């Protein structure tokens, strides 16, 4: 068996298997962006309730489903290896997890130029000027990488402070110090 | 022995109640306006602290 | 007032690696996240709990919790400390009661320690060892004379329920006071007691019994009761062995006791099944033998290049309806150097302690035993061996004399509770019996004679005992003295 | 020439993924980044460029994604004449603190058995000096020997006395392998062999090599030390035309060690919780201990019987691989007779009238017949008393009891236990003593004169002293 | 053939009451004769 | 419920279009303890003898919808993933 190119994120599962195979296929012949766009279009066209009813009925014959999908993918527009992917999924009867496969491919492509997702949590909504200052310093921590993804969350459960997550890094600066002060009772 | 034991028990009870009172009044005293002003001061302080931490690659 | 102000008078935050929880149930947590995490590494939860990672899989990590699990919930945060699990060690732990992880639960205060040590380490090899040569005295007459124990050995106590296993260890611990209250440091011994699976009130009564005899000044108690989580009961014995090993490497001697090793295997079986591992015989894991083999191999006698320290072990096992050919007991029988058997039928026939001398063995060959005791015990062995083979039928020249001596010899071995004896007094009391000075008295009155004669000898003849203690062997003059003392007291003692 | 990464660590089983080349089964891998040396051995191919391995040491501290190297060959150990008087590891490393082992050759521990056209057909007797073995079940040169017994009946003392009697009077070399036993005894043997002069720390005239793996090791190591032990002996048999001796202690731990990892490898258990590959695994190893036409190997193996049950699948499938068996029993040991050899449950292959003569054969069969007849008389005595028996039955019982005592013997390595000096008895005295007792020439002596003696000449000298002291 | 078949010496293998009762009687009976044999040995050797 | 043949290497060749027989030959998927899983051999009869690349022989016992399990007449050391298996069209016979 010929060796294949390994995706960075390397998720697992049946959707993981199909996504890894498709990524190895796309790395060869250099069609990553085109296949991502075509997968988005396929996600667009499979949300029709009529074709969903055709695809969510176990009584119908597999042969009928294969031709229906082959005709749709031959008359819609594109004929990349995505047609082969659709045909293989139809033959193996894995048409239920197609959203999972396309989502896995989407997150796989996102980490190809990975944005290093981050999160900031606060008790009260901070000002936007303080927000852009925080972005300015968070990019300084980011260093080598791409544009950080900032999720602003307002949780008033904490008395006050700030919680930051950057990838697997984690710094907690909040009213959690009350536990530290309570530990005086122990010693 | 009897008197010494009784006095020690009283001391222990008073220490426990004082600790409880201090903690509860800390929670009670912390007010939303205090939280706003302290959180502004903390925004400055924690931004500087993040700068300090990021200064160590 | 100012004390608490000073306590709060004495805060840094830094980045850490983190995973997130996927699931939680029945004490097992599945964590998505942590990448550079070592096997058998201690991690910390948000609330304050602690855990250890055992299964490292491509998509998740299986973490067992050291405590309750009603606070963990999906979506939480886990951090890694960066160190393999270890416990505090030192000699500041003497006189304290601590849990399985080295936390005080007696209400005294914090423990001031300066050293830590891992719980999983390898036993010494072949070069650093030497033979066993010194005695370990207990105070039980039926043990010190027929089943002697040396320093650096392992010995098994096995029997049914309600037979008397705990009281042997309790008596052994108390006896060591007469040596620790002395001058030379080459005859002192420290003690460690480990309780697994028992309830709290029994441990409280045991600690009270110890503290009223002035014995807590040189003992350490490690407890993991029946209300604790399974991982703590699984981890308790190694945490105590690691505390015992500190004395062994600094030229000192120590003693350790694992109470009810049978209750560690049930916790191991519970912990393994919830991790989705296949079962085996009686659903035990596939390697229960390796659970105890790596534990009982850490007791050894070191040679002079390493200091000369030692460590002794005394495990305990319980059997169902006197079935010694079960699964677990056969594993541990083939590891130790000897065993002591206890039976119910002997317990109800007035033979207490109920030691079966026909099956108990000690694979030391009496290499470590005082010279004086051998002279009077080697001859008692033959008397009892010949008594057993004839005197059970469910003439006067041989048979009547044989069982007349045997019934006397059996009555001499009975003993009370919480009262061990010194060696020389046992030597004297056995010397009286073996020579035949008590072949005329009715067997029913032997115990009163033993008690009164011991009290009289202790009070009026304190100089005689010192001769036997110092010399280590009997002499012609001593033998001459003892006969006169025995005959005179026997004549005077008729009441 | 390949590099992989660790992707899973469960218990003592590790999985590695390779991106360039796939190593074959039975290959050695080395982990990178540890202060000590850790070695992995390949077991299965799982597909998608992955293998499943077994560790030879502790696995704590491993991290997913750690680099692993490939050596390209099975485990290799030093071999030659420079390994005499040295202690080595499972993977061939000194553990006696005397420097490296400097040889010129290396060998692989996984080989294949000799073929059918290389076997030998020879049978000669090997006298040891023990009455029971030399009378009821003789040993043979270039044969296989087994010592069955339970826990605490005396296997180790017997295997030490066999060394002390046979090894010292032997021209060739010897190998000793310890599998899954106590370290404390491995400290005793080493210092015992130094005083006797068999092992020398100054000259170059040693005669024994030692290999050790004990019960404090993970299951991976305990299941391989035997192959390392026999690979050394194969060198002294083939590359040099010399006779060798091979002693193994508790070969039972070789099978138990393989049952602790079978479930983690994904297998369905067989009866009484054993792996489904018991007989094949045992047969593959046992076939390499043979005396081919280029040399001779005489082997002695000790076997453990769990809970005194001889129908257990581990000892049951071992009787077929031996030429002579001795079975120790606990009932005999409780009477005080040592060694506790069962006289009606031991067998040998050279017990034939055309190999040992007619006199020797008739004496043994006559002893066994009366020992079998003794058992039936013990049922009658239970109901009706001893005195109601006929005189012929009383004479039969009196002769049988005297025959039973005369089989005991004091050993030389047990002077601490018994307190007597050891004895050795030649074969002719062994035959003649039992022939005389069967004839009836000593019906006027008590039983106690035949207990713990050597030849027949000492029993009457003991009885005379007993009469004098009465 | 299907049922349980006994053999020789089964009474003393179970180790019940009857086994020990059987053992003690033999012990006594053969403890008695050794005195006579030793006395006759001493008389014979003294005579010659 | 992932099948034995639902692996990335097999699927990718179907994705990349595509000179292989798959009617008289096959390829090995996994090997261990004397059992081999083979992909292909659509015409193999039950209880038939095949030949491996090295020279060893085998026998077909399980005919599953996506693979066939074979028992090896020798030592597993000479078989590795990716080898080629071919038919012989006969059942065992002896002189
Ligand atoms: N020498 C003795 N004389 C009198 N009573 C004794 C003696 N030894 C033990 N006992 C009594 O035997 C009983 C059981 O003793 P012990 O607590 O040691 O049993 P155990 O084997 O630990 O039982 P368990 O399985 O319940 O833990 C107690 O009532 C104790 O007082
Ligand atoms: N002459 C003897 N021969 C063999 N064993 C004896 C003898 N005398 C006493 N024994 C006892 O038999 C026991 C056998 O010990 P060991 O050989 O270690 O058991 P195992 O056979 O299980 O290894 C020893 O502990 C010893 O006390
Ligand atoms: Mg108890
Ligand atoms: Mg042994």
């Amino acid at each position: 068996f010929a060796k294949l190119v390994r995706p960075p994120v390397q998720i697992y599962g049946i959707e993981g298997r199909y996504a890894t195979a498709l990524y190895s296929a796309a790395s060869k012949q250099n069609k990553l962006e085109q296949v991502e766009k075509e997968l988005l279009r396929v996600a667009q066209i499979l949300k029709e309730p009529k074709v969903a009813a055709s695809i969510m009925n176990p009584y119908v014959k597999r042969s009928i489903k294969v031709k229906s999908l082959s005709d749709m993918t031959a008359k819609e527009k594109f004929s990349p290896l995505t047609s082969n992917l659709i045909n293989l999924l139809a033959e193996n009867g894995r048409l239920s997890s197609t959203p999972g496969v396309i989502s896995a491919f989407s997150t796989m492509m996102s980490v190809h130029r990975g944005e290093v997702p981050c999160s900031v949590t606060t008790a009260s909504p901070l000002d936007e000027a303080t927000l852009t200052e925080l972005k300015t310093v968070l990019k300084s921590f980011l260093s080598k990488g791409q544009i950080l993804k900032l999720e602003v969350k307002v949780d008033p459960s904490i008395m006050g402070g700030m919680i930051v997550r950057i990838g697997e890094k984690y710094v907690d600066m909040s009213a959690k110090t009350k536990i530290q002060k309570l530990s005086r009772a122990m010693r | 022995d009897y008197h010494i034991s009784v006095q020690n028990m009283m001391r222990q009870k008073e220490q426990e109640h004082m600790i409880r009172w201090v903690e509860k009044h800390v929670v009670q005293s912390i007010s939303a306006q205090q939280e706003k002003e302290t959180i502004a001061k903390c925004i400055a302080d924690l931004k500087l602290l993040a700068k300090k931490a990021q200064a160590q690659p | 007032s100012s004390i608490l102000e000073e306590r709060i008078l004495g805060t840094s935050v830094d980045l850490e690696e983190t995973g997130r929880v996927l699931s939680i149930g029945d004490g097992i947590a599945r964590v998505h996240g942590l990448r550079n995490v070592q096997a058998e590494e201690m991690v910390e939860f948000s609330s304050g709990l602690k855990g250890m990672s055992l299964n490292l899989e491509p998509d998740n990590v299986g973490v067992v919790v050291f405590g309750n699990d009603k606070l963990i919930k999906e979506g939480d945060i886990v951090k890694r400390t960066g160190a393999i699990v270890d416990v505090p060690v030192g000699e500041e732990l003497l006189g304290r009661v601590v849990d399985a992880l080295g936390n005080a639960i007696d209400g005294k205060g914090p423990i001031g320690s300066k050293t830590r040590r891992r719980v999983g380490l390898k036993a010494p090899g072949i070069i650093p060892r030497i033979s066993v040569r010194e005695p370990m005295q207990t105070g039980i007459k039926a043990v010190d004379s027929l089943v002697p124990i040396g320093r650096g050995q392992r010995e098994l106590i096995i029997g049914d329920r309600q037979t008397g296993k705990t009281s042997i260890a309790i008596d052994t611990i108390i006896n060591q006071k007469r040596f620790n209250d002395g001058t030379d440091e080459k005859k002192k011994l420290y003690c460690i007691y480990v309780a697994i699976g028992q309830k709290r009130s029994t441990v409280a009564q045991l600690v009270k019994r110890l503290t009223d005899a002035d014995a807590m000044k040189y003992t350490i108690v490690v407890s993991a009761t029946a209300s604790d989580a399974a991982p703590l009961q699984y981890l308790a014995p190694y945490s105590g062995c690691s505390m015992g090993e500190y004395f062994r490497d600094n030229g000192k001697h120590a003693l350790i006791i694992y109470d009810d090793l049978s209750k560690q295997a049930v916790a191991y079986r519970q912990m393994s099944l919830l991790l989705r591992r296949p079962p085996g015989r009686e659903a035990y894991p596939g390697d229960v033998f390796y659970l105890h083999s790596r534990l009982l191999e850490r007791a050894a006698k070191m040679n002079d290049a390493f200091g000369g320290g030692s460590l002794t072990a005394l495990p305990v096992i319980e059997t169902q309806a006197g079935d010694v050919s079960a699964y677990i007991p056969t594993n541990v029988i083939s590891i130790t150097d000897g065993q002591i058997f206890l039976e119910t039928e002997l317990f109800y026939k007035g033979i207490r302690p109920a030691i079966n001398v026909g099956l108990s063995v000690s694979r030391v060959g009496s290499a470590a035993q005082t010279r004086a005791m051998k002279q009077v015990a080697g001859t008692m062995k033959l008397e009892l061996a010949q008594y057993r083979e004839v005197a059970a039928f469910a003439l006067d020249a041989a048979t009547q004399q044989l069982l007349s001596r045997g019934v006397r010899l059996t009555e001499l071995l009975k003993q009370g509770q919480y009262a061990p004896m010194a060696i020389e007094e046992q030597v004297a009391v056995i010397y009286a019996g073996v020579r035949g000075y008590l072949d005329k008295l009715e067997p029913s009155k032997i115990t009163k004679f033993e008690n009164a004669f011991l009290s009289h000898v202790i009070s009026q003849h304190q100089a005689l005992l010192g001769k036997i203690r110092a010399d280590g062997k009997i002499s012609e003059e001593t033998d001459a003295k003892l006969k006169e003392i025995v005959t005179n007291f026997l004549a005077g003692f008729e009441a | 020439a390949a590099t992989g990464r660790i992707v899973a660590v469960i218990g003592a089983v590790v999985d590695v993924q390779f991106d360039e080349g796939l190593p074959p089964i039975l290959n050695a891998l080395e982990v990178q980044g540890r202060e000590t040396r850790l070695v992995l051995e390949v077991a299965q191919h799982l597909g998608e460029s992955t293998v499943r391995t077994i560790a030879m040491d502790g696995t704590e501290g491993l991290v997913r994604g750690q680099k692993v190297l490939d050596s390209g060959a099975p485990i290799k150990i030093p071999v030659g004449p420079e390994t005499l008087g040295r202690i080595m590891n499972v993977i061939g490393e000194p553990i006696d603190e005397r420097g490296p082992i400097k040889t010129k050759q290396f060998a692989a521990i996984h080989a294949e058995a000799p073929e059918f056209m290389e076997m030998s057909v020879e049978q000669e007797i090997l006298v040891t000096g023990i009455k029971v073995v030399d009378l009821l079940a003789p040993y043979a040169k270039g044969g296989k020997i087994g010592l069955f017994g339970g826990a605490g009946v005396g296997k180790t003392v017997l295997i030490m006395e066999l060394i002390n009697n046979v090894a010292k009077a032997h021209g060739g070399y010897s190998v000793f392998a310890g599998v899954g036993e106590r370290t404390r005894e491995g400290n005793d043997l080493y210092h015992e062999m130094i005083e006797s002069g068999v092992i020398n720390l100054k000259d170059a005239t040693s005669k024994v090599a030692l290999v050790y793996g004990q019960m404090n090791e993970p299951p991976g190591a305990r299941a391989r030390v035997a192959l390392t032990g026999l690979t050394v002996a194969e060198y002294f048999r083939d590359q040099e035309g010399q006779d060798v001796l091979l002693f193994i202690d508790n070969i039972f731990r070789f099978t138990q060690a393989g049952s602790e990892v079978s479930a983690l490898l994904g297998r369905i258990p067989s009866a009484v919780g054993y792996q489904p590959t018991l007989a094949t695994d045992m047969g593959t190893m046992q076939e390499r201990i043979t005396t081919t036409k280029k040399g001779s190997i005489t082997s002695v193996q000790a076997i453990y019987v769990p809970a005194d049950d001889l129908t257990d699948p581990a000892p049951a499938t071992t009787f077929a691989h031996l030429d002579a068996t001795t079975v120790l029993s606990r009932a005999i040991a409780e009477l005080g007779i040592y060694p506790a050899v069962d006289p009606l449950d031991s067998t040998s292959r050279i017990m034939d009238p055309n190999i040992v003569g007619s006199e020797h054969y008739d004496v043994a069969r006559g002893v066994q017949k009366i020992l079998q007849d003794y058992k039936s008389l013990q049922d009658i005595i239970a109901i009706l008393g001893m005195d109601e028996l006929s005189e012929e039955d009383k004479l039969t019982v009196s002769r049988a009891r005297k025959i039973q005592r005369f089989l005991s013997q004091p050993f030389q390595v047990a002077e601490v236990f018994t307190g007597h000096l050891g004895k050795l008895v030649p074969l002719k005295e062994t035959i003649k003593g039992f022939q005389q007792i069967l004839a009836g020439e000593y019906d006027h002596l008590p039983e106690q004169a035949f207990y713990m003696v050597g030849p027949i000449e000492e029993a009457v000298a003991k009885a005379d002293k007993l009469a004098e002291e009465h | 053939p299907e049922g349980v078949r006994s053999g020789a010496g089964a009474v003393r293998d179970a180790g019940g009451a009857f086994g020990k009762k059987e053992q003690a009687d033999e012990e006594r009976y053969f403890r008695a004769r050794a005195r006579e044999q030793l006395a006759a040995l001493k008389k014979h050797h003294e005579n010659e | 419920k992932t099948g034995t043949a639902e692996v990335s290497s097999i699927l990718e060749e179907r994705i990349l279009g595509a000179s292989v027989d798959l009617e008289e030959t096959g390829r090995v998927l996994s090997i261990g303890d004397g059992i081999a899983r083979v992909h292909g051999l659509r015409n193999v009869q039950a209880e038939e003898m095949v030949e491996f690349s090295s020279g060893l022989k085998g026998m077909s016992l399980n005919l599953e919808p996506d693979n066939v399990g074979v028992v090896v007449f020798g030592n597993d050391k000479l078989i590795k993933e990716g080898d080629i298996v071919k038919r012989t069209g006969a059942i065992v016979d002896v002189p």
